């Protein structure tokens, strides 16, 4: 009698297997720490308060008195505590809906949306940063402590800094998180949305492999660091064209269209019109055009509806070219058929959303943060479906953590509070499903996807989880050398011992050979068969994995001269049935010396003297222009003109030391008669080339930078 | 700010000099326009020189200053300027100092840090509360700074909400009381802090320790901080970062090569 359930994510993450065992979050509590909720929504409800953790406003008041918390309040049986920590005079409503939404009514599409943990109650701490991030740290700590005190079971933390370190974070925050772990509280945090070094410019160069950007505090040992995969399905307003209701390879003539920066946007459900002019230039038109001509994003004369230049790319790119005065566009398989039917026909833009298969479906989110920790550790930990990428994956893992913690509290009743949260993390990671990049048909690097895509069923059905030497769901080897060895440990939590056959897939980065840049795809070097082990019930067993990577050192070192990653998965299956007890553990090591990778980019002078060029350096104007405003490692000085008919009263500002203004007025790196540039200064006081200071393009986080001067004899 | 006849009379508070932030010199003046800008360039005998187009309003006997409403000049073109004994100067537009009514007062919040001006945490936030308790609402700011509130006479309390804890430490009380009244009509409350500085400390033993060795640091007092063995150079133990001067003890819960690198200046 209730509407059906939307299972776009539930079917993929396998939540049904958990619900059908009694695990829906009853008597559990998620604390969302975010920017704003509305506790009154149709989905903020629980069924049967008699089993909730917090059974009444009076219960809540009791806990607040006990914990010593004189602010905020209980709202309903769902949002049992809410408070503003930025008190001096929605984004995180989606996250709450995702962890714990339990709606009786249906939504826009006809179906009812249930979160991962529909019977969880919720606590809401409004916290965010305003001017100097890190000032908010104290309000976040007060929030974490209150979640812990009033009795949260999971904390969904909205907090990130880009290129976090695992062991060397912010002392008071990392400690408050450690107290949260000691209270049995899983702490889930988005990985981040900056993706890799230089993501806004180009792919990283093959000589610079420390390109990770995962953010603090998800990089901490304790928190669960969630990366983001794109959902297979989208729910959005489509665009229909009725002469095409028959060609199902086009969602029955319903297009996903996009726009960029809001030129003159849409006017819904009215049978507008347009025909096809694919000659992009001066055709006899009477006003759909293929942006095949990748020239410039200039929309056409008055009536637009552009379509993709690259068959099946289905990027539907943001930024409308392949001001205003029309509207945006951009799909393709609908274009090269919309352009059939005589030249043109009639369409309209729907006003009620629809489900439709995703254009980027089953692909890692472009912006989900990647790569190692700033100090060499393997994060993020796990992937879920989701600039709000990882931020929507994070609550999936928070809800999963509620469900698995339930499983543990039932079937391991005496497991101690100080040790349950890690087991929740470890079961989730070990039972995740390793992703395969559907484009390149090869395994996605664990630096991008962690221990794999979430699998809630596997985690609450197999009694297995996997572990490395350091006793963690994943393996950070360190430096690697031609022969990789590590010891894996399998744990069994069922009361019947299980036998597993296990192999080892090995991966490195794929590198574009014509451009000398990573492609941010992985390359599968070899799979190493590894034998068979029997995991005693209520026990553990350790095997050793050993690989000889000697055969690859020539080619990989040649394309990645400062070291490369060797990473991958040790995958266990059931010995008799290929599909039972699928568990695995990711590992990454670095064939080289990670702790020694170059910190600054090579100096622009040296680079020019090898015909090379910097990673951010614009080779714009005249030959050997180095305009001080460009981006290079070099020295900067300050210049001032010598005036023969006045006292000069004006400096000329900074310029690249070694460059001089030329005829046109441009600073060129001039060379002396031996061929070389000349760095030289004259501390005479004239404020012309009196000092030299350092300007760097930094390839890695740094500290203790200082400048010194020695005699050249020295 | 009062009037006599056609008034426009600004009398500045008494500058209670006696000191290093004591005031030696004060001037009222207006900035005339000529050629479009509030400065001009005079070609002196030696070379070129630049100056604001100041015209000074003389100090009346009465202590006041007569803001004759005149020309195309306005109250946003008048300035009151002060120079202290160390030679820092401060100016304000007479419009901004007038924006505080006669029945109201000014409170100003700031950090007292023992460092110079520009190497200072310039960013923090606060909350102002009533005689009764409630936050202050309808904020009126003074002389274009976000830490100077204009509030009616009364008793109040201010709280230090947030500041850069990774750069400094609060040394004084977090919630300070202040009272604004007809005579005490400008209070300054400050939070003293001390600067934080960090070092990278590393103990680099010449030979690998036996597995599960616990390497630790002994603070000023008998405190001990645990060091974690680095994953990339297993001999190198010095992990932690807090700064101040230490000695190394290895338990099993024997070399040295100790190095701290002064690292700071974010
Ligand atoms: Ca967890
Ligand atoms: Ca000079």
């Amino acid at each position: 009698s209730l509407p059906p359930v939307n299972t776009d994510i539930h079917d993929w993450v396998k939540t049904k297997g958990a619900w059908d065992k009694g695990y829906k979050g009853q008597g559990k509590v998620v604390a969302v720490i975010d920017t704003g909720i509305d506790p009154a929504h149709q989905s903020m409800r629980i069924s049967d308060v008699s089993t909730a953790k917090v059974k009444s406003k009076e219960d809540m008041l009791a806990r607040q008195k006990a914990a010593g918390i004189n602010y905020g309040s209980w709202i309903n049986d769902k949002v049992v505590f809410a408070h503003n920590y930025v008190e001096n005079s929605s984004a995180g409503m989606h996250v709450t809906g995702i962890v714990a939404g339990n709606s009786k009514e249906a939504a826009a599409t006809g179906e009812r949306f249930l979160g991962i943990a529909p019977e969880a109650q919720v606590m809401f701490m409004r916290v965010f940063a305003n001017d100097v991030m890190g000032s908010a740290e104290s309000l976040f700590i007060k929030a974490i402590e209150d979640a812990v005190a009033l009795g949260a079971d999971v904390i969904n933390l909205s907090l990130g800094t880009a290129n976090g370190a695992q062991l060397s974070g912010s002392k008071p925050l990392m400690e408050a998180i450690e107290k949260a772990k000691k209270a049995g509280v899983s702490v889930v945090v988005a990985a981040g949305n900056e993706r890799v070094y230089g993501s806004d410019h180009d792919d990283p160069l093959a000589t610079n492999p420390d390109y990770g950007l995962v953010g603090s505090p998800s990089t901490g040992r304790t928190p669960t660091s969630v990366a983001a995969i794109n959902s297979k399905w989208v729910i959005q307003r489509l665009m229909t064209v009725e002469e095409l209701e028959k060609r199902a390879d086009l969602n029955h003539g319903k297009a996903i269209y996009s726009e960029s920066v809001d030129f003159k946007n849409i006017k819904d459900s009215l049978g507008y019109d347009k025909s096809h002019q694919f000659a992009y230039v001066k055709e006899s038109t009477d006003a759909q055009d293929v942006k095949g001509k990748i020239a410039l994003i200039e929309r056409d004369p008055n009536k637009y509806d552009e379509m993709i230049a690259l068959a099946k790319k289905h990027g539907a790119l943001g930024v409308l070219i392949f001001i205003p005065s029309a509207f945006i566009s951009h799909e393709f398989g609908k274009a090269m058929s919309q352009l059939n039917g005589n030249g043109t026909g009639s369409l309209e833009f729907d006003s009620v959303v629809s489900k439709a298969p995703s254009q980027k479906g089953n692909e890692m989110n472009h912006f989900s943060n990647w790569g190692l920790t700033s100090d060499g550790y393997l994060k993020p930990d796990i992937t879920a479906p989701g600039q709000t990428g990882t931020a929507m994956a994070s609550p999936q893992i928070a809800g999963a953590s509620l469900l698995v913690k339930q499983y543990l509290e039932k079937t391991q009743p005496n497991l101690p509070k100080e040790k349950i949260a890690d087991i929740v993390k470890n079961l989730l990671m070990s039972n995740a499903q390793i992703h395969v990049n559907p484009e390149t048909k090869t395994t996605t690097s664990p630096r991008q996807q962690g221990a794999g895509l979430l699998n809630i069923d596997g985690a609450v059905t197999s009694g297995l989880y996997v572990t490395g030497k350091d006793n963690y769901g994943s393996i950070s080897l360190g430096n690697i050398t031609d022969t990789m060895t590590f010891d894996v440990t399998v744990h069994n939590l069922s009361n019947k011992d299980k036998t597993l056959r296990y192999d080892t897939e090995l991966l490195t980065d794929h590198v574009d050979p014509q451009k000398g840049r990573f492609t941010l795809t992985s390359r599968s070097l070899k799979t190493y068969q590894g034998g068979e082990v029997t995991v005693p019930a209520n026990g553990k067993v350790t095997v050793r994995v050993t690989m000889d990577v000697s055969q690859f050192t020539k080619e990989l070192t040649k394309q990645m001269p400062n070291g490369y990653y060797l990473e991958g998965f040790v995958r266990f299956r059931d010995s008799q049935d290929d599909q039972l007890n699928r568990v695995n553990i990711p590992f990454v090591g670095f064939k080289g010396q990670f702790e020694n990778l170059a910190v600054a980019e090579e100096s622009i002078y040296r680079l020019k003297s090898q015909g090379k060029t910097g990673f951010y350096f614009d080779e714009s104007g005249p030959k050997d222009d180095i305009y001080v405003g460009k981006h290079f490692t070099g020295l900067v000085t300050l210049g001032s003109e010598t005036n023969v008919s006045t006292k000069t009263i004006s400096d000329n500002g900074l310029h690249t030391l070694g460059t001089f203004k030329n005829a046109d007025g441009k600073f060129i790196l001039e060379k002396n008669a031996q061929g070389n540039p000349v760095l030289a200064i004259s501390p005479n006081g004239d404020n012309n080339q009196d000092f030299a200071a350092f300007k760097g393009v930094f390839l890695r986080k740094y500290q203790g930078l200082k400048a010194s001067v020695y005699h050249a004899s020295d | 700010f009062d009037t006599i006849n056609g008034v426009d009379h600004f009398t500045p508070d008494k500058t209670k000099a006696l000191g290093s932030s004591g005031i030696v010199r004060e001037e009222v003046f207006y900035l005339a326009k000529k050629n479009g800008r509030k400065f001009d360039v005079t070609e002196g005998k030696d070379g070129i020189t630049v100056s604001d187009n100041k015209v000074y309003i003389p100090k009346n006997p009465d202590g006041s200053y007569t803001i004759s409403k005149r020309d195309g000049v306005t109250l946003s073109d008048y300035y009151y300027l002060v120079e202290d004994r160390a030679g820092n100067v401060s100016f304000a537009t007479l419009r901004d100092l007038k924006a505080v009514g006669k029945d109201k007062a000014v409170v100003n919040f700031g950090l007292d840090l023992p460092v110079p001006e520009d190497k200072q945490i310039v960013n923090f936030t606060y909350l102002v509360r009533d005689a009764d308790g409630k936050p202050i609402e309808n904020l009126e700011y003074y002389n274009n700074s976000g830490n100077s509130l204009i509030l009616p006479y009364g008793k109040y309390t201010v709280e230090l909400l947030t500041y850069d804890t990774n750069a400094a430490k609060l040394e004084s009380d977090k919630i300070v009381s202040f009272t604004l009244s007809a005579d005490n009509n400008f209070q300054q409350v400050t939070f003293k802090m001390t600067m934080l500085a960090t070092s990278q400390i590393t103990a680099h033993f010449d030979h690998l320790l036996p597995e599960g060795s616990r390497v630790s640091l002994k603070t000023a007092q008998g405190q001990l901080i645990p060091l974690e063995q680095s994953l990339y150079v297993p001999k190198a133990y010095g992990k932690t970062v807090q700064e101040g001067t230490y000695e190394v003890v290895v338990s099993l819960p024997p070399n040295e090569v100790h190095e701290l690198s002064l690292r700071l200046v974010k």
